C-alpha cells in the first residue's frame, strides 16, 4: 500500500533549525514530485513547497523562501524539509504528499493540473522558547450552593500532553477533559470536570490523577468542597 | 501546476 | 494569491440528510478544484478533482458540481462515517485551500448548566487566580460568554476550550477561564460569568463573592 510516514518533529528554540524526514514505501519513490503541507488550527492548511521526481527542480511558498529547503534522498526513498531560522509562525503539522494528476488519466492535452494526494500522518513542529516543565494541579471545587460539578484544574506545564482520570479511572461517566490551550506565557492549561449527583458529595472521594510523562510528573489530587 | 513525475 | 472562502464554516446535520458545501473563490480557477475529507487527529484525505470527477474508492454519495468561482461539494445521503471536515483546495495557481466546513452531528436545542468555580487558596501563591465558568452538555456549540469583575467586562484576559461532541447525547461542553494576578483578585469582590445561549429564555448569570 502506498505509504507516506513523516518524522522528525518536536520542541524547537526559535532562530534554531529542524529537520523533517518523509519515508516512502508501497510504491516507486523516484517517480513522483513529492510535496509539503502544513496545517494549524486557527490558521489552516498551507502549501509548503514542491520537488520534482528527480529533485531537478523545486519551489516553495513565500513564507519560508530563504529558510527552508526541500530535498529527496532517492537512494533512501526520503523526502526532506531543512527548516532553519525558525519562527512562532511556522509551528504546525507538517505533512508530505505525492504529487498527483488532477484530471483523468487518460486525458493527454494542455487542459491539465497537478495537485496532491496520499498524504501520511503528519509530524508537528513547535517553535517555542518553553523548556519543559511539570503542570501545578489546582481543585475546582463543588459549589455550597440535584446534580453538582467539579473538577481539578491542571496548569503550566510543557509540552503536551497530560493525561488525566478520576478515582484511578472508576469514575468516567459525566467526565469532560477539555483541550489544552496555550497561554500567552508559552505553557499549557486544561481543565478536567466531573458532574455527579449532590447526594455523593458525602458519600464518594474524588481524586483527579494527573500524569505529564515529558516531565516524569505523577500527581493525585483530591477535590472536596471548601472549608 | 506543471507535472512533477516522471510520466504524464 | 487565490483565497478559497467556504460556507458554512460548521453544518449539522442527520444521518440520511442531503447536505451541500459551497466553496467561492476569489478569481476564476476552471474546474480545478478539489476537495479533501478529514477525521480529527488523522491527514486530510483525497474525494474530488477537476471539481466533479469522483476519486477511486470514494462513495457513490459524495458530488462536485460547479465552475469558474463557485463551487458545491454534496452528499446525497448522509453516512456517520462523513461526520468529519471538508476542505476545498484550488490547484490552477499554486495550491490554495478554503478554511474548512465541519459537518456534525444534529440534535435538538439543548441549554448549558452553568457552573463558577473560585480560585484556590493554594493557587494563589502562584501570583495568579484562575476563575473557571463551565458550560455543561448544550447545544448548539455557539454560545456567549461574558465575564465580569465587580461590574467591569473583561476583555483579552480570558480563553475557552471546547469539547468535540458527546458520543451519546450529541451535546458540547465548553470551559472559559479567567485569568487576573493575585492583587487585582484581592482588590475585587464580585466575579460573574453571564451566559447567552437561545437554550436559555435569558441568560444564566453565576457569580460569587471573594471570601464568602
Amino acid at each position: 500500500q502506498v505509504q507516506l510516514v513523516e518524522s522528525g518533529g518536536g520542541v524547537v528554540q526559535p532562530g534554531r533549525s529542524l529537520r523533517l524526514s518523509c519515508e516512502a514505501s508501497g510504491f516507486t519513490f523516484s517517480n513522483f514530485g513529492m510535496h509539503w503541507v502544513r496545517q494549524t488550527p486557527v490558521k489552516g492548511l498551507e502549501w509548503v513547497a514542491i520537488i520534482w521526481f528527480d529533485g531537478s527542480y523545486k519551489y516553495y511558498t513565500d513564507s519560508v523562501k530563504g529558510r527552508f529547503t526541500i530535498s529527496r534522498d532517492n537512494s533512501k526513498n526520503t523526502l526532506y524539509l531543512q527548516m532553519n531560522s525558525l519562527r512562532a509562525e511556522d509551528t504546525a503539522v507538517y505533512y508530505c504528499a505525492r504529487a498527483r494528476k488532477g484530471q483523468r488519466s487518460d486525458y493527454y492535452g494542455s487542459e491539465t493540473s497537478y495537485t496532491f494526494d496520499n498524504w501520511g500522518q503528519g509530524t508537528l513542529v513547535t517553535v517555542s522558547s518553553a523548556s519543559t516543565k511539570g503542570p501545578s494541579v489546582f481543585p475546582l471545587a463543588p459549589s455550597s450552593k440535584g446534580t453538582a460539578a467539579l473538577g481539578c484544574l491542571v496548569k503550566d506545564y510543557f509540552p503536551e500532553p497530560v493525561t488525566v482520570s478520576w478515582n484511578s479511572g472508576a469514575l468516567t461517566s459525566g467526565v469532560h477533559t477539555f483541550p489544552a490551550v496555550l497561554q500567552s506565557s508559552g505553557l499549557y492549561s486544561l481543565s478536567s470536570v466531573v458532574t455527579v449527583p449532590s447526594s455523593s458529595l458525602g458519600t464518594q472521594t474524588y481524586i483527579c490523577n494527573v500524569n505529564h510523562k515529558p516531565s516524569n510528573t505523577k500527581v493525585d489530587k483530591k477535590v472536596e468542597p471548601k472549608s | 501546476n506543471a507535472n512533477p513525475n516522471v510520466d504524464p | 494569491d487565490i483565497q478559497m472562502t467556504q460556507s458554512p464554516s460548521t453544518l449539522s446535520a442527520s444521518v440520511g440528510d442531503r447536505v451541500t458545501i459551497t466553496c467561492r473563490a476569489s478569481q476564476s480557477i476552471n474546474g480545478w478544484l478539489a476537495w479533501y475529507q478529514q477525521k480529527p487527529g488523522k491527514a486530510p484525505k483525497f474525494l474530488i478533482y477537476k471539481a466533479s470527477i469522483l476519486e477511486s474508492g470514494i462513495p457513490s454519495r459524495f458530488s462536485g458540481s460547479g465552475s469558474g468561482t463557485e463551487f458545491t461539494l454534496t452528499i446525497s445521503s448522509l453516512q456517520p462515517d462523513d461526520f468529519a471536515t471538508y476542505y476545498c483546495q484550488q490547484y490552477s495557481s499554486y495550491w490554495t485551500f478554503g478554511q474548512g466546513t465541519k459537518v456534525e452531528i444534529k440534535r435538538t436545542v439543548a441549554a448549558p448548566s452553568v457552573f463558577i468555580f473560585p480560585p484556590s487558596d493554594e493557587q494563589l501563591k502562584s501570583g495568579t487566580a484562575s476563575v473557571v465558568c463551565l458550560l455543561n452538555n448544550f447545544y448548539p456549540r455557539e454560545a456567549k460568554v461574558q465575564w465580569k469583575v465587580d461590574n467591569a467586562l473583561q476583555s483579552g484576559n480570558s480563553q475557552e476550550s471546547v469539547t468535540e461532541q458527546d458520543s451519546k447525547d450529541s451535546t458540547y461542553s465548553l470551559s472559559s477561564t479567567l485569568t487576573l494576578s493575585k492583587a487585582d483578585y484581592e482588590k475585587h469582590k464580585v466575579y460573574a460569568c453571564e451566559v447567552t445561549h437561545q437554550g436559555l429564555s435569558s441568560p444564566v448569570t453565576k457569580s460569587f463573592n471573594r471570601g464568602e
